[PDB]
């Protein structure tokens, strides 16, 4: 109805906006060993 | 459009086919009147 109840509210929200990023690296900055590949096989819907 | 092949990629290998095994038609003898064994009942002559 209108009555101000001599209090007070501080708002708070929070948003989220899609950017678009750039990424910088060094050289030889990771090392990465590589494994071997390995075939496992399953039954599914038809078919293996 | 149809996508449904995700690799799952039955229905891929059917081969059913129709075929016409042939055609059969008749022929018709023609007759000739003056060849039956009626018509020695008859004295034919042409009138144009």
């Amino acid at each position: 109805t209108g009555f101000h109840p001599g209090i007070a509210f501080t708002v708070v929200r929070q948003d989220r906006f899609a950017t678009e990023q750039l990424l910088y690296a060094e050289r030889a900055s990771e090392s990465y060993f590589v494994g071997q590949i390995q075939v496992h096989h399953h039954d599914a819907i038809g078919g293996v | 459009f149809f996508k449904q092949i995700r690799s799952d990629d039955n229905s891929l290998y059917s081969a059913q086919f129709d075929i016409l095994l042939g055609t059969y038609c008749n022929t018709l003898n023609f007759v000739r009147f003056l060849e039956l064994g009626l018509s020695v009942a008859c004295i034919c002559t042409k009138f144009p």
